[PDB]
């Protein structure tokens, strides 16, 4: 929906709150429901490709999501404190400028790093889901 | 109890689209016939497995005279007639708008016209992508009224685009009986589409021996043959069934009340020859349960016209002057379309003229056991059971 | 399965209730697991893109359920208590006659209300469960 | 993953110990991202109806499993005691010897068996829920 296949959560150039706020508008209308030649079949085919490795993509990142607790889940939501070494910005600027371009370059350092700590933080709850077990 | 709302996802539950359906024939892609060559172009090739799943125990009212698949076939056509018979004059109608003397001066158009070949060809008309067909399987259907054997498929029957007026000619035949259908019946505006269940064939020529041109200062001539011995058969079942629609009345045919010269009689074409054929000796009976007619070969006097009236908006035409010789027309006559005079002055009779001319008439009669329905798969219903908050 | 892609959760014609009790027996029958033309190509595709678009329209409105919080399940179910003034019916014939087409036109002036009493009860449930955050 | 479409949880012949672990690894590295002819159209379609039937029987045994609760889940868990009389052997050994192919051998028997006790549970399950209903 945002140009193409993937990156459907919104368009680009708009900011994340902009583009966010608006894909709920279009989540209540979608749901609501208010000449020719030969060689059309190598295209009809290229066009198909893209369609099927799109969609085999999505279930296969959208399985491996399990690894942070975030499966079957496009936008979830952890309990890893954010820190201030890694952007230092406040909750209102982020959403109201910097698109996801913009956003990407600002914390290219670290989303190598965070990625280590949302497996950590999984493996914990999973660890203190058993020791309750025990008792439950 | 404690009803709940819930909500599913999947339920079978059926709208009406308005989408385009792409065409599918069997074509040749090698001879210079018109239809072959159009079909080439713009049509897939034929499903050679199709596939109907009969539904259960449902029922859709297919109303028919409000279907829009019939819509796009009409102007599916007109860009077909565009591509195959170009005219020498095209003279069209064009207003310009100022209110009230309105400005409307002709603009004709000069093309080259080559005698082409011409000859239908039996099309599909096919399901896109997300949608499908419903097909009703009645052996009566009624017209508006809903049934019960509701099937699905992907691509309607062999449809051809025959053209003609009085007479359905090229297609399918009913099933068990002979059913009569309108919209609206003792209205008399609305035309009745009569389908046969046998056959009536029809042979038309004019072999050579006509060369005359002119008489003072014939070529224009040819006839056509209809089996009286058959065609009786299927004209007393009509009005076997006419009378149950009136009981106490008297059936009595007539011929056209006038108008344009391609209403007021048949008109079909053969490489383009537009046959003008006089229908007065074929509707001049007048009729009770008994006969009145005679007691094989009846002579259906034709004409080669030049000047016509196009049927796909207003406006004349002119083509070129017919081929030397051997035109012939192999037909047959599977529908009939016939209007009806009523009013305060009819003394317990029934006049059925032979009408038609609005070509979207002509295919409802053809499609009229399908449309085409978009699947909505969402669903309310109310339950028991509660989200754990 | 419902004879089409989509509509897979019966046939029509049948009931709510007969339909619903027949999927399960479908249920544990599929998962325990007891001449040629050149022209078939234009075809061949013709049948991919109908499966094609009914996967990517499945996988679209399993994830738009979200605005509901009955994201990935096609059979949720919710807190919104069922009015009498939409069908004032009993349970029992709902689901034992009324089937899914006789449903639709039976609610279909509601149907449109539901789907806004649908999202105002799930961001209630979202700010009552942000308000257990501060606390836990 | 597992040398087809299917089969993806590891490949044939590798112990479940050493299959599952190193999936773990592929699951790591997956996420972080760090001549022609005309009858090539023939076979670029029986490609594609290899991919589009696998993914279509993928969501189809994926909602399935919600007979037994665990829907949307490739590696669910149930509370269903292991008996001792299906394979009387240890967590260790199986894990670490008998890979997929030979312990398909092993319990083939009551492979039959244990689908009727995952279903009767989570009616169970099911039914112990409503009952909080009633309070909650
Ligand atoms: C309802 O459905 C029915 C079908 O069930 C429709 O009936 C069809 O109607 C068609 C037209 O009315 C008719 O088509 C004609 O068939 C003729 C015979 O075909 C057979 O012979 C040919 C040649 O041997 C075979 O190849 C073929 O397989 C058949 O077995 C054709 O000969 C006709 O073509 C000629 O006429 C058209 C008319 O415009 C010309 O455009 C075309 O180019 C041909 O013209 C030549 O012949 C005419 C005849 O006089 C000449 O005047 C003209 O100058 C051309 O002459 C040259 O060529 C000849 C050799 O052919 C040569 O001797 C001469 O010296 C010149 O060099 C035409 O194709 C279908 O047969 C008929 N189908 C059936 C089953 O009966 C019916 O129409 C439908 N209803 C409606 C309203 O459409
Ligand atoms: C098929 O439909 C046609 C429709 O045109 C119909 O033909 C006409 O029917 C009308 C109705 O009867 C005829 O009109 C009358 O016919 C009588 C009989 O000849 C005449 O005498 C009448 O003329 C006198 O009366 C008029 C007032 O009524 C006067 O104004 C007039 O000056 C005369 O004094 C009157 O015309 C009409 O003649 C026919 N025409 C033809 C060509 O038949 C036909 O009857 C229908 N077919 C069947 C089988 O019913
Ligand atoms: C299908 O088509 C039928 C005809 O093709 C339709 O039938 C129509 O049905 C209505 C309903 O009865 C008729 O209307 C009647 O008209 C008379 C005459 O009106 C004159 O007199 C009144 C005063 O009496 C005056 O006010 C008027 O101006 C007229 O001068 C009325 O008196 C009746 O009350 C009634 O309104 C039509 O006459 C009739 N059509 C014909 C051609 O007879 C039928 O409705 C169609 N089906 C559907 C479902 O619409
Ligand atoms: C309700 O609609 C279905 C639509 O398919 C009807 O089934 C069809 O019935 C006709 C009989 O009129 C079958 O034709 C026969 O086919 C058999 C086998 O092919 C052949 O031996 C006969 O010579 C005849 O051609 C037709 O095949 C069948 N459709 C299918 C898909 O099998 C059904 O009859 C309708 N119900 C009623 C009460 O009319
Ligand atoms: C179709 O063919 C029929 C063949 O009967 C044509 O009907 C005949 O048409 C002529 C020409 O108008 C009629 O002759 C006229 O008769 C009246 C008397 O009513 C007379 O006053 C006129 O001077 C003239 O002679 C003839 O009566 C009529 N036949 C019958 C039985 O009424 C018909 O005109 C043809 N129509 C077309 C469109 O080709
Ligand atoms: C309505 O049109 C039909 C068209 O067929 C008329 O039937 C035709 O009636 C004429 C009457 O003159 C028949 O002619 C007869 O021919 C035989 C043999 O040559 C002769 O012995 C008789 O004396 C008479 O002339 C003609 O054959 C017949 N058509 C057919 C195909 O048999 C009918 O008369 C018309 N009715 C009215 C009221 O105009
Ligand atoms: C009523 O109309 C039909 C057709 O409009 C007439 O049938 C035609 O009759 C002629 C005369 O016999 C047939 O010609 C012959 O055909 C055979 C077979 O090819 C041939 O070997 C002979 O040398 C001769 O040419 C003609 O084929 C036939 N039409 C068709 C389509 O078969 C019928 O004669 C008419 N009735 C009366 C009483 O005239
Ligand atoms: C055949 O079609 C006609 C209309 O074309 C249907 O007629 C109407 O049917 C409804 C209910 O069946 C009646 O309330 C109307 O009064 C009827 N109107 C007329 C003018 O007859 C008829 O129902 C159809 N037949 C079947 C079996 O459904
Ligand atoms: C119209 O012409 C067709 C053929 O062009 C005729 O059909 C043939 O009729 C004879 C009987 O006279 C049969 O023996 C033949 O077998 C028929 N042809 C075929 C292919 O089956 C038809 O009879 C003619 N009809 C009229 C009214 O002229
Ligand atoms: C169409 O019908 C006319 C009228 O019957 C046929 O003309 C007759 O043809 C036969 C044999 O060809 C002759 O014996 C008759 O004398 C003819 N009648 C008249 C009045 O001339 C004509 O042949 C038919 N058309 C075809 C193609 O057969
Ligand atoms: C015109 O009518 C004739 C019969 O009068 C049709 O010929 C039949 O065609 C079907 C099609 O397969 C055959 O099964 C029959 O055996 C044929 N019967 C005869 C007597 O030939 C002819 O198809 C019709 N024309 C059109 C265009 O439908
Ligand atoms: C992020 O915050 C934690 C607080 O627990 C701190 O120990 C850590 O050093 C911070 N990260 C960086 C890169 O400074
Ligand atoms: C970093 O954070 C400190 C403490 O909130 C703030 O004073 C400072 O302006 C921030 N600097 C930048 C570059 O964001
Ligand atoms: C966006 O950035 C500009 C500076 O480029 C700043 O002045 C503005 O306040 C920011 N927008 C919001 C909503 O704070
Ligand atoms: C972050 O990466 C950019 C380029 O990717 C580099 O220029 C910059 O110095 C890096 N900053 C840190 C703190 O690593
Ligand atoms: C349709 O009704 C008949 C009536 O007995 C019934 O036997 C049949 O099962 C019904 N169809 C379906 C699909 O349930
Ligand atoms: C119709 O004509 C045929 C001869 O072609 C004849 O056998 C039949 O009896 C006629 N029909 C009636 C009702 O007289
Ligand atoms: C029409 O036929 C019936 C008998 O079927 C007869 O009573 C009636 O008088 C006939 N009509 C005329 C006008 O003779
Ligand atoms: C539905 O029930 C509520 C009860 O809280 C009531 O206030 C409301 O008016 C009802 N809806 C309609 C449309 O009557
Ligand atoms: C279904 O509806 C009919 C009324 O047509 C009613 O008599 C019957 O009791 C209903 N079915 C059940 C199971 O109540
Ligand atoms: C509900 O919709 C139907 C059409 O299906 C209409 O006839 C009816 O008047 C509507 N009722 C209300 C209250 O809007
Ligand atoms: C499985 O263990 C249960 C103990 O709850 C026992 O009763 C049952 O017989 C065992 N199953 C078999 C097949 O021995
Ligand atoms: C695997 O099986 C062998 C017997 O063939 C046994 O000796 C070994 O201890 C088993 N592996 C482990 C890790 O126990
Ligand atoms: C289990 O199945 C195998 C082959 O399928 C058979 O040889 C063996 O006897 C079976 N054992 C039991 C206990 O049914």
């Amino acid at each position: 929906l945002g140009a193409f296949i993937l990156g459907f959560l919104g368009a680009a150039g708009s900011t994340m709150g902009a583009a966010s706020m608006a894909l709920t508008v279009q989540a209540r209308l979608l749901l609501s429901g208010i000449q020719h030649m030969l060689q059309l079949t190598v295209w009809g085919i290229k066009q198909l490709q893209a369609r099927v490795l799109a969609v085999e993509r999505y279930l296969r990142d959208q399985q491996l999501l399990g690894i942070w607790g975030c499966s079957g889940k496009i936008i979830c939501c952890t309990n890893v404190p954010w820190n201030d070494s890694w952007s230092n910005k406040t909750i209102n600027e982020i959403w109201d400028n910097m698109t996801w371009m913009q956003w990407e370059k600002e914390i290219d350092n670290y989303t190598q790093h965070i990625y280590t700590l949302l497996e950590v933080s999984q493996i914990q709850q999973e660890k203190n889901e058993q020791e309750l077990l025990e008792l439950d | 109890a404690k009803k709940w709302v819930t909500v599913y996802y999947g339920v079978p539950v059926w709208k009406e689209a308005t989408t385009t359906l792409f065409c599918a024939s069997d074509a040749k892609a090698y001879d210079t016939e018109v239809h072959n060559v159009w079909a080439t172009h713009a049509c897939v090739p034929t499903d050679p497995n199709p596939q109907e799943i009969v539904l259960g125990n449902v029922t859709e009212n297919f109303n028919m005279w409000k279907n829009n698949m019939v819509e796009q076939m009409h102007e599916d056509i007109i860009s077909l007639w565009d591509q195959s018979l170009k005219p020498c004059v095209k003279l069209t109608p064009l207003c310009v708008t100022l209110n009230c003397l309105i400005n409307c001066n002709t603009s004709v158009i000069t093309q080259a016209c080559p005698k082409v070949s011409f000859e239908p060809i039996p099309i599909h008309y096919c399901a896109p992508a997300g949608f499908a067909i419903l097909k009703c399987n009645s052996k009566t259907f009624n017209g508006s009224g809903p049934c019960t054997n509701v099937s699905t498929v992907q691509c309607t029957h062999g449809i051809r685009p025959v053209v003609s007026t009085q007479l359905l000619l090229n297609g399918s035949l009913a099933e068990e009986e002979i059913v009569i259908r309108s919209e609206n019946i003792t209205d008399n505006a609305k035309t009745i589409i009569v389908q046969l269940n046998e056959a009536v064939e029809i042979n038309c020529t004019r072999p050579n021996n006509n060369t005359r041109k002119s008489i003072h200062i014939n070529i224009r001539q040819a006839h056509c043959n209809i089996s009286k011995a058959r065609w009786n058969e299927t004209l007393g079942q009509i009005v076997a069934k006419l009378e149950e629609q009136f009981p106490n009345k008297t059936i009595i045919f007539n011929h056209s009340s006038g108008g344009d010269p391609e209403i007021v009689t048949h008109s079909f074409n053969c490489g383009g020859e537009f046959f003008y054929c006089n229908t007065t000796p074929l509707f001049n009976s007048t009729w009770n349960n008994t006969r009145t007619d005679d007691y094989q070969n009846i002579t259906l006097q034709c004409r080669i016209k030049q000047i016509i009236n196009m049927w796909q908006g207003v406006g004349k035409a002119m083509y070129a002057p017919p081929i030397r010789g051997q035109i012939r027309c192999s037909s047959n006559i599977t529908g009939l379309l016939l209007t009806r005079d009523g009013g305060r002055d009819q003394n317990g009779t029934e006049t059925f003229r032979p009408g038609g001319g609005n070509m979207r008439d002509n295919w409802r009669s053809e499609l009229y056991k399908y449309k085409v329905v978009k699947i909505e798969p969402l669903g309310i219903a109310p339950t028991a059971c509660k989200r754990r908050v």
